[PDB]
Parts: structure tokens; C-alpha cells; sequence
């Protein structure tokens, strides 16, 4: 949750803006003027910079988009309502209405855009449809209204009085109970609302019954209630005349605009009352807010300007294996939807999770720490989403740090250690420590009497690498323990509160991004005469970082809208991008554009995955491009690293040197590469080696087309046979002719039958196994399908003897058919197992007949035994 | 539906009107000239409130939690508060019959024989408005805007907060049918308005509606109950009754009705008025019946002083075949749910649905008076158009219902009866002891299997065609749950000691035991996969391995592919099995073919690659081929094909192949020794020279110096 100003559009002739409403569906910014100015702006720099001065004498006070119907609305101080509709790329002036008594204090469209409620200062209220203004016009009492708001269902219609009393209405004029104001208890002076915003659930709720409504008063105290509460997150703010309130589009961050005495401020709160920051807008006085549709930009009025402020929200994302995990809420279901988008196969695996405090990934695993109905859960997941092991823990899992061997989920006063793997499956040794416990090297198990002591110095962030554990406290006193067996080693007492902490591979250097944007580097193991020190570097607006998994020195950060790569504190030309570093490895950085993905969560494009290369690999690649492999080999020799060498080898193999490439493949211990080079050496034909190498990089379709073009169907069939593309093998066998074509045909049919049969897709395996000649699997496929007439045909089709006839007869016995079972057994050898069934299946007469047929009627008694 | 009796404390006098604290903790009854503040928890009492002189005829609470009134015959309405005191005592000219607050504004409305008063809490006087006849029931609308007055006259006044008579409802039969209880349906958006709560001095006296969706349910004393909208239009048709009504209410979310009345019993109708059973048969008339708020608990007061505090338990009714799960909803509907496409379908039955039995292209629903047999007709795997096939009409008494294609099976004590869809009793088996479980196990379309488990301990397979039980086992204790393996070869038995026993059905032999089980479901797709659920823990074995237990609320109903279907309070839920753990279990024992069989159910790519490597080193090249195909590595596949084409020709040694595999992964040292052990060090020399690791190739010159 970081945030900074971006741009300052300006309005001519220093007019004083009083109202800003950012349309959510279409990014139109409609800004009211102080002298009849009403402008409509749009970005991408402005695209639709417009001046709809049609009408609007005097000043302009209130403006509301109609999200549905895209009908703008505006009011003057002359009581002149106007509606604007977009005709041929411009805004025009229609549904002009005017009531000549008083001034339109506020307006609001319904949750569905069908009804508009307008409140006048003298108290009169008019509610109209999209077309006919006068559905229900009420004149109320000796009161002065200032606000109006609909509920989620457009049922209640809570006015807001001048004196600071909210009145709940009915969808008509049925005064219900006044709201019980809890935010103000000790206040004494006059109170006006100055901001109400009911968040209709339109992207779903952050929490299944989270607060939606938001009432603040201009003295500075706010209360975020659900419907009409009686207890509700009470907030105090210092904003002298808090002048605005604005929910997020997801109803997840509440932006409160005012100014302290001290000067302009835009404070934020989460829906439960947790503070998140402060913006410090310049200028004289803010007047209004407006979030974008995508929640990324907040546009706010100052004097004669529109200052735009960027926001980086707290996405719940991760990167485990080749998978981008990212969670979002949707209106129809009440639980978080989490998408394990497997990038390599472009497959999605949507799960649904109830609590979802946070997502953490490290390696091929992912802890979705949640809240249950043993009260909290840590769902340890695959890279495909299947939960391997839900571990119920008691402490509230606010901060999770995952190492390969251990997880750590820590509340504000304790942290809990659970070992989920061995460098290889569950070997759990759970423990709980208080922060001030000072455990020794090793020891109690699962003692939950330490999570309840309570402290004055809460935990603000934690991290853990493979060797050490660093717990940050809100007084900056990071505490360092020995991870495999928790024990307090050292304390450091940094300067500022930590928001995110990370360790390099060697676990000697530590990066702190504080609650503001500040980033520093700290050195844990370097003795100054003290123990640790800052490291004389500091950036400004950092909002993500990722060390290299291989190199201790390499480091990456996203500052503002740019990425810097540090090699031991020496930055490099900033790449321009707005994405989150997924991976940093082998001199390559994989990052993803979450903002574009989350505008279309159902269909993530592969275009949103971006790979960058740090300088060194770029120099190697560009130099191999410019000069020939012969020189670039010497250059890469100057500065060794296996990624570079493999790049050299692949460049050579592309050029078919086969002499440079083998040297590279030895410079990276790579016996596979050497063996492939030798095999390539055996080939004595060009356009054959070319096919082999276009197979080397995995361009199988290109290799197959090449094989066909040089008139070698044989090798194309063979290649598709080595892999599993049996459908391709069938298609290729459809045309041309080869040395053994039935053999491949039959083999391919049987193989496709096996392909389906393992996935339990009979009636598809059975289509094959028949064009192919299979018997062993075929009977099983019939059986699992309950197609007993088919088993019967197969049993009457096999030769006189076979290995399969006793098996089919067993199947018939279990399913219960006796006639068919006897005929099966008779077809095979045993008649004694043809009579044992008849007795077993109680058709005794036929058993007697058989016994007489084959003369072994030792079953005399049995019939009389069953005569009973 | 079933009702258990928590306590039955009885008072000395006849009960008049009962009222719950909205918290749901104390219920202030009416008994003589005193009010009794009980405790729902146990049945205990606090004191008979004493402020009243005369007999009490009504009581109410405030939907807030503090003020609560108590009309009486001493012609006064004392507005008692919490902490058990009394604050206003405004009076009337007559006995106050019923006094109910407003659910929004707390505007108390207390009627009597001649006139009903209103008193808003801020109001300094009571506004009296004249009435036609004796007012007997008050019920404010959910939004607190209308207060409707039934009366001995037999005419339902509806009036607004001021008291003007908006509309008046006429009950045919006139004064012969005095409305004696009414109630407004409490399901609305306002229902949660009050879910987020936190010197007796007198009071002076003083003397569209078509779009609205509400229903005023009216119980006459002409033996009927109807349902009237707010505009006076009737819904449906009067519901005849044999008992003379004396109480009509609703549950917490207004999804039922209690009724009761003259006869000594309290029913439970649906919102539509169909009977659905009986809470209980009382000792004297029932004058009041109110469900507890946000609970299944109802409470009955009678003309004995007896107060009973019941708990209704609604028994789960469901059936399942493979991916289709039909269950009972609202006690008169049947929801058939696909477990894959999740395309629900509702079937309306209009009477109580007792038993739901399903089978492929069949759906049987036992109504109280008849049995409906439904058929899926289209030949689509996802088809969900159930059409009515037959209606075997007869009062049936049966413990268990199982439906087969072209038959129906009724278990009734020890008799297993097989009826056709037409109705005829085709067959009957006289099983020798109590039938505890019964389950269809597939087969031909008409002649099918039934797996019948007895309390005797016996286990029988019965074919619908032949009238002879086929025994399977004789394990000891009663068989509470059974199941049969995917191949009909292995049986799983759970026997009134939570102990899943698994038997080999053809050798009558045990294989293993597990010590917690309420429900066992073998995999439908892979034979070797069991899944019990005992004591709040799921458990998934694979053959004779340790279990993988999670935590879970509910019990297992099915197991298809990778999905544990668990049921918990009418909510199906699919738990995704971790196939990777059994895969690794199989790999450690060097069972590669089974490991692949389990892996096919869906695992990650790293697990696929791990299985592929471990197949190679274990020399099961077919499993390795299928694994690597599913990861698509041309390098390893071409290695394996090279090894296979070598073995096709004269190549048998197993240490050369393993040495090649180790070399080709990158050990470079274990591969060296493996090459050494076979009669090829020359291969080791070539390996080390190719890696140019010449320091090592110094001591693999075993041949000597022959150039």
C-alpha cells in the first residue's frame, strides 16, 4: 500500500474547483468549476479534454456519474440540474430541469442507475427515474438536508441533515429511526457530515460481512458501520473540516481527505479501521476525491488543479514454480477466488477460499493462510492448487514468511514455526515463541501459553532465510534467531519501522522497506569495533524487491514506474515497466503485470508475463549478435558464468559450429550437451542437423514441418512417436506410405486407448482398442462401463482358448450372470469352475446338467443340502 | 422432522402469551397475575414479576433488548424493562388482550376490547383510537408501517401508524369465525435491522400498498388458515383444518409455521400451509407457540401451566449414485445436483419428502402417501431433465428405499421386498435379522445387485432376479456402513465400533483395519483408494500404507476421481485429494506402475518429473516413457529410446544402463563406479575425457597403454 503523486493537470484562469467525480466504467473525469465551468477530462496526455459549458450559470457544486447509462449530471447554485449524454464523442445538454426555490445540496443515482434522489436545502426531496423526474416528491420538515444515499438494494435512503443527524428513510418518505451516532461521544461543538459513502457490494466484500457504510463528521471522527450498527469501527482523524470520503472500487481502502492545522492530507483506512498512510497533497485546500475504476489512481481537487496520485494496493499474489497465483473477490460468490494460473501450459486452476489473510510462495509450495469457521489454517498448496496439508494453528497468522524447510506465521506478539519439508516430505516440529521469550538454542512443544502475554512493541514484519530469522518490531528492533532450532542470537535496533524484509542468498544482507517508501540495506554480520550497520544507500518510492537466488550481490526493486538492478550497490540504467518481480535467477528477471491481469481476472493473457535480462546477459547476447561466435567466445571467457556459457553454446549450435559449442558445453558441466553434440556430429547431412537442432530447442512443430519438407515422412512419424502426439501420428499415417504402416497404425491406436484409459475416459478408449487389436485392456474398459453385452460379444469372439476367457468369466460371475459365465468357462478349459459357479449362483438344475455332461457328479448331497 | 423435549416445567395457571428475549436467553411467560422469567438454557426460573394486580393476557419484547410490555386484565399495560423493573403502567378502559411492539420504531401498540393505543417511546401520551369489536391479534408489518387487527367480529382491520383504517379483510363465515391468531411473514430485508445491537410513573391518555410483498397468515376459529396479502387479495385457497386454531407463528427466517390450537398438539406447516409432521402431542390446549429466535428451538405453553421447550431436529435425507446428489430442501423439495457441472435442478413434490433414492436414470422420492419414480430420459451425460415416470400410490412403511432400473426395493424390518414400478410385489426375501444397510452395486439393467448388511453381522449380496441371498462374510458386530471396491473385489465394512474393516470378498479374508470410521467410500475410479471419515478427521489410505489425515467437519458420502465428497449440514463439499502423497508412498516402495496409476489422477509437473527420474533409475522404462511423455522432455525420451533400441539388440547388462542414466543426469561419480563394475571402464574414460576432468581420468586407465 504505497502512494505518491504523479501528475498535475491544470484548469485555466485559476477557477476554484469544488467537485470531482471520476467515472468508473469510462475513465471520464468530470470536474466542476467555480464560475459555470464544467469540464470533462480523460487520460491517454489528455484524450477528451472537453468544455461542456452548455447551461450552468453561476457556480457548479455537485456532480455524479451514472455508471450504468453513462449519463452525467450536474447542478448549479441556481438550482439548474442538467443531464449530459455522450453523442458522437461529445457531451450535450438535455433533460434540463429547474425548480426555482433553493439549491441542490446533493444527488445520487440508484445502485442500478434507475432512480436519482435530489435533496434541496430547504428540505424538499424529489426522486426521479432516468426519464420522468417526479416519482415521489416530498417536502419533509423544517430541516436542511445535505446528503442522500441508497442502500445496496435501493430500499433505504438515508438522508443527512445540516445539524448532523442522519435519518433513515424508506424508498419513500417514511421516516424510520434516526441513526445512532457512535463516532462522536466527547464532541461539543456543531457537527456537519461532510462525507457519506455507502459501498454497495459491486466487486464483492473484503470480508463476508465487512463494514460498508461510512459516515465521517467534519470535526474529524468517522465510523464505518454495516447497515445500521450500534457498535462499529470508530475512527479518529485529525482533519480540520474533513471534506471528503471515498471508498475504493473494491470497498477495501477508505480515502479520507481533509487538512490538519499543522497542510493538505489524504489519510487512508481499511474497512476495519486500520490506518495505512498519509499523502501530503500540496496546495491550499483539497475539495474532493475520486478513485479510478481500477483502483490504481486517486484524483483529487486542489484549488485550480487536479492532482493525481498513484496507488499500489496490497494484491494477494505469489509465484510458486511456474505459476502466478493471484486472488480476487467477485460479487456472486462470498469467498475469495484464487487462480493458480499455470503459465507453462497456460492452464487455470480456480479455487475458492474463505478467509485468505495472505498468500506466500517459496519454491513449489504456497501457504494460503486463512481464517476458519484450532481457529486459523495454513493451507500448504501445490503449484496446481491441490491442498497438501491444512495445519490448524491458534495465533492469528498475520505475517507469513516461507523458507524451503520452514514456514513461520506470526501474530503481533508471537510467531509459530512449522517444518513442512526436508531438503523430503512432512516432518513437522511445531513451536510457539513470544517475542520477548529469548529462547535458547533448542528445547517445549506447541505451548500456546506464550501468545497471550501482550507487549508494548508489536511485530511489524518478519522474514526468514534458510539459516536465520529476522523479526521486525514497530520500534525497529529487529531480532535475529537461528532458524532450524530457534534461538535468540542478536538484536540490532534499526531506525525506522519495517514493512518488508528480505535476505540475500548468503543471508548476510537485509533490505528494509519501511511503512513509507524508504529502502535501505543493512549488514548483519560485520563487526564495527557494534554488530550491524546501515549501508549508506537509500531510495525513495520503493514498492517491491527481490534478491537473486544465485548471486548474493544482485538485487532488484521497483521504484515508481521503473526497475533498478543493483550489483553490490551500483545501479544500472532503469528499465521502464510496471510489474511485480516474480523471479530473479540466472541473470534474468521474470515479472508480471498484475494490474492488467486483475482487470480481466477470468482470462489472463500470456502477454502479461515479462522477462527482462540484466546487463551482463544483454551484453553477451548483443555481442554474439554483432561479432561472430569466435570473438564473443573470448569475451564471455573474460567473465565466466554458466548462463553466459550456455548462451554461447546455443548461439553456436544455432550456427552449427559444433566446435565452439562443445567447448561451451564443457564449460557448463553439461554432459547432455556434449552427448548431443557428438550425436549431431554423427549426422553427415545438413538440413538434417538443422532438424535436430530445431528439435533441440523444443520447436517440435518446426522440426516436423522441416522433416516433411525434405520428404522424410519416416522421421516425422518417428519424432511424433517419441513424444506422445499419437493423434499427430494417426494424421501423418493417413497420407503417404511407409515401410511398416499397419504396425504403426495398430500401435498408435492401442497407445491412444491407453492414453484415455489412464484418465478414466472409457467409451473413448473403447473407440480405439478396437481399430487396434487389444484384448487385455478392452475387457476392463467394457466392465468399468457396464456394457455387459459387449463383454459377451468379446468373450464369444476370442479364440477357443485364451488367457482372457477366465478373466471375463470371473467378471460375469461377480456381476451375477450365470449362463454367460458357464459358456465362458466352457469355452476355456475348466468345467469344474463352470459348475462351482452354478452352485454358487444357485441355478442348481443347470449345475446338475453340467456335472452329468462331464461325468464328475460328486455333487449329490449339495442339491439335497440345498433342498434343506 | 423430529422433536426432543428439553424441559417440561409446569406452572400453576393457564398460559396466555409467551415472549422471548431477542438474545434468546430468557422467556417471560404469562401465568396468572404474575410473569415468569425463565432461563431457556436449563428450565430454571428467576421470579414471578409482581407489578400487575390481575391476570396477564399478553407480553412482548422490543426487538432491541430492553423494554418489554405486559398487558393485563387490570386494564393497564406496564412497560417493563431489562433488569426486571417496570416503568410506565399506562392504562385503558378494558382488559388489554395483545400488546406487541413495532419492529422498527418500538412504537408499542396495545389493543383491548374497545380501542387500541399507540405509544412511541418519545411520546408523552398514549393515542387512543376506537375499534369496532374485540381485538384479538396484533401483528406489525416487518417494516413497521402497518398494524393489522384481527377481531372477534371476524374482520381484519389494517391501519397505519396514525390509526387510519387503510383496508379491511373479510373472512367468510362472519362472527361465527373469529380470527384468533394472525402473523406477518417475517422474511424481509429488515429482518436483520436489530442484529447489531449493543417509580412506575403513569402516562397520560389521549383521544401504493399494492406492490408491497407481504403475507398475513390468518388462523380463524372457523377451522381454517389462509394467507392474505397486504392489499386484501387472498393467495391460494383457505386451508381446511380439524382443530380450532389458537396459535400461528413463524421460525426465525419465516420458512415454517407452527399452528396448533384446539387439539392438543402443535404441527409444523410450510409457508404454503402443507402439513409436515408434529412437534408433539400435548396434555391440554396450546394457547401459544413461538420459535426461539435464530434457533431450532420451539416452546409450547398450554392450559395446564406446562411449559415445554423442544428442539426440532431435521433429519438429513439424501442419496448419491456417482456424480449425482439428490437431497431434500425445505422439506418438500428435492434438489438433484451434478457434482461435476454443478447444474442444480429442483423438483417440487408439495408434501413431506421422507426418503430420496437415486440410481442411474432413476430418482425415487417417497412422499407420505405415494412414491414418485422419476426418470432421466435423454442420453446425455450431463442431462438434468427429470420427467415423471410412475406414481405407486399407497401408504408405505419402509426403513430404507433403494431404486434400481425397473424395480424398487423396500427394506422393512427383516423383509426385503422388491416392487415393480407398476406396483406388483414381484419378490420378497426374508432376511434372518435386522437390515441395517442396503446398497445397489450395479449390474445388468433389470437383474441387478443389492448389498445387504445385517445386524446379525452377516453380509449378503442379493440379486434382484434370483430369490437366494448370496453370503459374503460373517464378521461379528452390526454393519453400520458398507461399501464395495471399484472392481467389486474388495469390501469395506464399518461395524458399530468405529473400525473400518476391509475384506477380500473372494477369499473371505481380512486385509487391514483402521480405528476411526463412520463412513467409508472406495474410489469409483482407482481400485486401491479408500476414504473413511471418523471423529472429525478425513483419512485416505492407499492399499496397505499409512493414512493421510486432514481435519474435516462432516462425513464422507462419495469419492470420485480426486474429490472427497463430504456432507456437513446439508452442504455438499468437495475436498481435493492430494495424489502426490500416495504417489511418493508408492515410489519409496519401488512400485512404479501403481505410482503412475495414481499420478494420472492429476499431479504437478515436478512430481511427474520426479516419478520419471525414479522410473529410470529403477529400470522400469515403460513407466519412464509415459511419465516423460507427460512432461515432454525430448532429451530423456531419446535416451530411453536409445536404451530400448540397444536392448532390442544383444544388450542385457543392467549396470551399463544404470551407469548411462546416472551419467546422463549428471552424477559423474556414481556413474563412474557403475561403469567400472561392469566390464567397461573405457566408457568411464570417455565420460571423463568428454568433461575434460582429466585429473579423474588418470585413474580410469585400467587397460594400460595400448595407444
Amino acid at each position: 500500500m504505497f502512494f505518491y503523486l504523479s501528475k498535475k493537470i491544470s484548469i485555466p484562469n485559476n477557477v476554484k474547483l469544488q467537485c470531482v467525480s471520476w467515472n468508473k466504467e469510462q475513465g471520464f473525469i468530470a470536474c466542476g468549476g467555480e464560475d459555470g465551468l464544467l469540464k470533462v477530462l480523460k487520460l491517454e496526455s489528455n484524450l477528451s479534454m472537453n468544455q461542456t459549458l452548455e447551461g450552468h450559470s453561476g457556480s457548479v457544486q455537485v456532480v455524479t456519474w451514472n455508471e450504468q447509462y453513462q449519463k452525467l449530471t450536474t447542478s448549479d447554485e441556481n438550482g439548474l440540474i442538467i443531464v449530459w449524454m455522450l453523442y458522437k464523442g461529445s457531451w450535450i445538454e438535455e433533460m434540463i430541469n429547474n425548480r426555482n426555490k433553493s439549491v441542490v445540496r446533493s444527488m445520487s443515482w440508484n445502485a442500478d442507475g434507475q432512480k436519482i434522489c435530489i435533496v434541496y436545502e430547504d428540505g424538499a426531496v424529489i426522486v426521479g427515474s432516468v426519464d420522468g423526474n417526479r416519482i415521489w416528491g416530498k417536502d419533509l420538515k423544517g430541516i436542511q438536508l445535505s446528503h442522500v444515499t441508497w442502500s445496496a438494494d435501493s430500499k433505504v435512503l438515508l438522508f443527512g441533515m445540516a445539524n448532523g443527524e442522519i435519518h433513515i428513510y424508506d424508498n419513500q418518505g417514511n421516516f424510520m429511526i434516526k441513526m445512532k451516532l457512535s463516532c462522536l461521544v466527547n464532541v461539543t461543538g456543531a457537527i456537519s457530515i461532510a462525507g457519506i459513502h455507502w459501498y454497495h457490494g459491486t466487486e464483492g466484500y473484503v470480508e463476508p460481512d465487512c463494514p460498508c457504510l461510512a459516515v465521517c463528521f467534519d470535526n474529524g471522527r468517522c465510523q464505518i458501520m454495516r447497515h445500521e450498527n450500534d457498535q462499529n469501527p470508530v475512527l479518529i482523524d485529525t482533519g480540520m473540516y474533513v471534506v471528503g470520503i471515498q471508498w475504493n472500487h473494491m470497498g477495501s481502502v477508505l480515502a479520507v481527505a481533509g487538512f490538519q492545522k499543522a497542510v493538505n492530507i489524504v489519510q487512508f483506512y481499511t474497512p476495519f479501521g486500520e490506518h495505512l498512510g498519509t499523502l501530503k497533497v500540496p496546495g491550499k485546500e483539497i475539495s474532493a476525491l475520486s478513485w479510478e475504476g481500477g483502483g490504481l489512481k486517486i484524483a483529487l481537487a486542489v484549488d485550480s488543479f487536479i492532482y493525481f496520485a498513484n496507488i499500489r494496493p496490497n494484491y494477494k499474489w505469489g509465484y510458486c514454480s511456474n505459476t502466478v497465483v493471484y486472488a480476487y473477490t467477485r460479487p456472486d460468490r462470498p469467498e475469495y477466488c484464487v487462480v493458480f494460473w499455470d503459465t507453462k501450459n497456460n492452464e487455470k486452476y480456480v479455487k475458492y477460499v474463505k478467509g485468505l489473510i495472505s498468500i506466500t510462495t517459496c519454491g513449489d509450495f504456497c501457504i494460503l493462510a486463512t481464517k476458519a469457521d484450532a481457529t486459523f489454517v495454513l493451507v500448504l498448496c501445490n503449484s496446481i492448487g491441490t491442498p497438501l496439508d491444512p495445519k490448524y494453528i491458534d495465533i492469528v497468522p498475520l505475517f507469513v514468511a516461507m523458507t524451503k524447510t520452514h514456514v513461520i506465521a506470526a501474530s503481533k506478539e508471537a510467531f509459530y514455526t512449522w517444518q513442512y519439508r526436508v531438503a523430503s516430505r512432512k516432518e513437522g516440529r511445531e513451536r510457539i515463541y513470544h517475542v520477548d521469550d529469548t529462547p535458547s538454542g533448542s528445547m517445549g512443544v506447541l505451548d500456546y501459553s506464550k501468545t497471550i502475554q501482550g507487549t508494548r512493541d508489536p511485530i511489524c514484519a518478519i522474514t526468514a532465510s534458510d539459516k536465520i530469522l529476522i523479526v521486525g518490531r514497530e520500534s525497529g528492533t529487529i531480532q535475529r534467531y537461528s532458524l532450524p532450532n530457534v534461538g535468540l542470537i542478536q538484536k540490532y535496533s534499526l531506525n525506522c519501522r519495517a514493512y518488508q524484509l528480505s535476505l540475500n542468498c548468503n543471508s548476510s544482507r537485509l533490505a528494509i522497506i519501511d511503512i513509507s517508501g524508504v529502502l535501505t540495506f543493512f549488514d548483519l554480520d560485520a563487526r564495527v569495533t557494534v554488530v550491524g550497520e546501515l549501508l549508506k544507500l537509500e531510495r525513495r518510492d520503493v514498492w517491491d524487491m527481490k534478491w537473486a537466488k544465485d548471486n548474493p550481490d544482485l538485487f532488484a526493486m521497483m521504484e515508481k514506474t521503473r526497475m533498478y538492478v543493483f550489483r553490490n550497490l551500483d545501479p544500472e540504467e532503469p528499465i521502464q515497466t510496471s510489474g511485480y518481480i516474480c523471479n530473479f535467477e540466472d541473470l534474468e528477471i521474470k515479472s508480471v503485470l498484475l494490474d492488467e491481469i486483475l482487470k480481466d481476472p477470468e482470462h489472463p493473457n500470456k502477454d502479461y508475463l515479462i522477462n527482462f535480462e540484466i546487463r551482463s546477459l544483454r551484453d553477451s547476447r548483443a555481442l554474439i549478435e554483432k561479432v561472430g561466435i569466435k570473438d564473443a567466445s573470448q569475451f564471455i571467457e573474460d567473465n565466466p558464468h554458466p548462463r553466459l556459457w550456455r548462451l554461447l553454446a546455443e548461439a553456436a549450435l544455432q550456427k552449427l559450429d559444433l566446435y565452439t559449442a562443445e567447448q561451451a558445453f564443457v564449460r557448463c558441466k553439461d554432459y547432455q550437451g556434449i552427448k548431443f553434440v557428438k550425436r549431431l556430429g554423427k549426422l553427415l547431412s545438413e538440413s538434417m542437423k538443422q532438424a535436430e537442432v530445431v528439435g533441440y530447442f523444443g520447436r517440435f512443430e518446426e522440426a516436423e514441418r522441416t522433416y516433411l519438407e525434405m520428404d522424410r515422412r519416416d522421421l516425422a512419424i518417428g519424432l511424433r512417436l517419441k513424444l506422445g502426439d499419437w493423434f499427430r501420428v494417426l494424421q501423418l499415417l493417413k497420407t503417404g506410405s511407409g515401410d511398416a504402416d499397419d504396425s504403426l497404425l495398430e500401435q498408435a491406436n492401442n497407445a491412444i486407448g491407453d492414453y484415455f484409459a489412464d484418465r478414466q475416459k472409457w467409451l473413448n478408449a473403447v473407440q480405439y482398442y478396437v481399430q487396434g487389436r487389444n484384448q487385455e485392456r478392452l475387457a476392463e474398459c467394457y466392465y468399468m462401463l457396464e456394457d455387459y453385452e459387449g463383454l459377451e460379444n468379446l468373450a464369444i469372439s476370442l479364440p477357443e482358448n485364451h488367457k482372457l476367457l477366465p478373466e471375463i468369466a470371473q467378471m460375469f460371475v461377480r456381476v451375477g450372470m450365470c449362463e454367460q459365465a458357464v459358456t465362458a468357462f466352457l469355452k476355456c478349459s475348466q468345467p469344474k469352475a463352470a459348475v462351482d459357479t452354478c452352485v454358487h449362483l444357485n441355478q442348481w438344475n443347470k449345475a446338475v446338467e453340467l456335472a452329468k455332461n462331464h461325468s464328475m457328479k460328486e455333487i449329490g448331497s449339495l442339491l439335497a443340502r440345498y433342498a434343506s | 422432522m423430529r422433536a426432543v423435549l428439553t424441559w417440561r416445567d409446569k406452572a400453576e395457571h393457564c398460559i396466555n402469551d409467551i415472549a422471548f428475549k431477542p438474545d434468546g436467553t430468557q422467556l417471560i411467560l404469562a401465568a396468572g397475575s404474575r410473569l415468569l422469567v425463565y432461563d431457556t438454557s436449563d428450565g430454571t426460573l428467576l421470579q414471578p414479576l409482581k407489578g400487575h394486580k390481575d391476570t396477564v393476557y399478553c407480553v412482548a419484547y422490543a426487538k432491541d433488548g430492553k423494554r418489554f410490555a405486559s398487558g393485563s386484565a387490570d386494564k393497564s399495560v406496564i412497560i417493563w424493562t431489562s433488569k426486571l423493573e417496570g416503568i410506565l403502567k399506562y392504562t385503558h378502559n378494558d382488559a388489554i388482550q395483545c400488546v406487541s411492539y413495532n419492529p422498527i420504531t418500538h412504537q408499542l401498540a396495545s389493543c383491548s376490547s374497545s380501542d387500541f393505543g399507540l405509544w412511541s417511546p418519545e411520546q408523552k401520551s398514549v393515542s387512543k383510537h376506537k375499534s369496532s369489536s374485540k381485538i384479538i391479534c396484533c401483528s406489525w408489518t416487518n417494516d413497521g408501517q402497518y398494524l393489522a387487527l384481527g377481531m372477534f367480529n371476524g374482520i381484519i382491520s389494517i391501519r397505519n401508524k396514525n390509526g387510519e383504517e387503510k383496508v379491511k379483510i373479510e373472512r367468510p363465515g362472519g362472527s361465527l369465525s373469529p380470527i384468533w391468531s394472525i402473523c406477518w411473514n417475517p422474511s424481509s430485508r429488515w429482518e436483520s435491522f436489530w442484529m447489531n445491537r449493543e417509580i412506575q410513573e403513569i402516562p397520560s391518555t389521549l383521544k401504493n400498498l399494492e406492490e408491497r410483498n407481504d403475507i398475513l397468515a390468518v388462523a380463524d376459529w372457523g377451522q381454517k388458515v389462509s394467507f392474505y396479502q397486504l392489499s386484501g387479495k387472498q393467495i391460494g385457497k383457505d386451508r381446511a383444518l380439524n382443530f380450532d386454531p389458537c396459535c400461528i407463528s413463524y421460525f426465525t427466517k419465516g420458512e415454517y409455521i407452527l399452528l396448533g390450537g384446539s387439539d392438543k398438539q402443535v404441527s409444523l406447516f410450510t409457508k404454503d400451509g402443507v402439513r409436515l409432521g408434529t412437534v408433539g402431542e400435548q396434555n391440554s390446549w396450546v394457547w401459544t407457540c413461538q420459535a426461539k429466535p435464530d434457533s431450532n428451538y420451539v416452546v409450547v405453553g398450554c392450559q395446564d401451566g406446562t411449559i415445554s421447550f423442544y428442539q426440532l431436529i431435521f433429519s438429513t435425507v439424501h442419496g448419491l449414485y456417482k456424480d449425482r446428489y439428490a437431497y431434500r430442501d425445505s422439506m418438500t423439495d428435492v434438489i438433484v445436483q451434478h457434482l461435476i457441472t454443478e447444474q442444480k435442478v429442483r423438483i417440487k413434490c408439495k408434501e413431506l419428502v421422507k426418503k430420496i433414492a437415486i440410481y442411474r436414470n432413476r430418482l425415487a422420492i417417497q412422499l407420505p402417501e405415494k412414491i414418485l419414480i422419476y426418470e432421466l430420459y435423454s442420453e446425455d451425460l450431463s442431462d438434468m431433465h427429470y420427467r415423471v415416470k410412475e406414481k405407486i400410490i399407497k401408504k408405505f412403511e419402509c426403513n430404507l428405499l433403494v431404486v434400481c432400473a425397473n424395480h424398487i426395493i423396500l427394506c422393512q424390518e427383516k423383509r426385503l421386498q422388491c416392487l415393480s414400478f407398476s406396483g406388483v410385489k414381484e419378490r420378497e426375501w426374508q432376511m434372518e435379522s435386522l437390515i441395517r444397510y442396503i446398497k445397489v452395486i450395479g449390474g445388468p439393467p433389470g437383474r441387478e445387485g443389492l448389498l445387504v448388511g445385517l445386524k446379525n453381522g452377516q453380509i449378503l449380496k442379493i440379486f434382484v432376479d434370483n430369490l437366494f441371498a448370496i453370503v459374503l462374510l460373517k464378521q461379528a458386530t452390526a454393519v453400520r456402513c458398507l461399501d464395495m471396491s471399484a472392481s467389486r473385489k474388495k469390501l469395506a465394512v464399518v461395524d458399530e465400533n468405529d473400525t473400518c474393516l476391509v475384506y477380500d470378498i473372494d477369499t473371505k479374508e481380512l486385509l487391514f483395519q483402521e480405528p476411526n470410521a463412520n463412513s467409508v467410500a472406495w474410489n469409483t475410479q482407482c481400485e486401491d483408494m479408500l476414504c473413511f471419515s471418523g471423529g472429525g478427521y478425513l483419512n485416505i489410505k492407499a492399499s496397505t500404507f499409512p493414512v493421510h489425515r486432514q481435519k474435516l467437519q462432516g462425513f464422507v458420502v462419495g469419492y470420485n476421481g480426486s474429490k472427497i465428497f463430504c456432507l456437513h449440514v446439508f452442504s455438499i463439499s468437495a475436498v481435493e485429494v492430494p495424489q502426490s502423497a500416495p504417489m511418493y508412498q508408492y515410489l519409496d516402495r519401488k512400485l512404479f506402475k501403481e505410482a503412475y496409476q495414481i499420478a494420472c489422477l492429476g499431479v504437478t509437473d515436478t512430481d511427474w518429473r520426479e516419478l520419471a527420474m525414479e522410473a529410470l533409475e529403477g529400470l522400469d522404462f515403460e513407466t519412464a516413457k509415459k511419465a516423460f511423455i507427460r512432461v515432454q522432455d525430448l532429451r530423456y525420451l531419446e535416451l530411453i529410446s536409445s536404451i530400448e533400441e540397444r536392448k532390442k539388440r544383444g544388450e542385457t547388462n543392467n549396470d551399463l544402463f544404470l551407469a548411462d542414466v546416472f551419467s546422463y543426469q549428471g552424477k559423474f561419480h556414481e556413474a563412474a563406479k557403475l561403469y567400472k563394475r561392469s566390464g567397461h571402464e573405457n566408457l568411464a574414460l570417455e565420460m571423463y575425457t568428454d568433461l575434460c576432468m582429466f585429473e579423474y581420468a588418470k585413474d580410469f586407465l585400467g587397460s594400460g597403454d595400448p595407444k
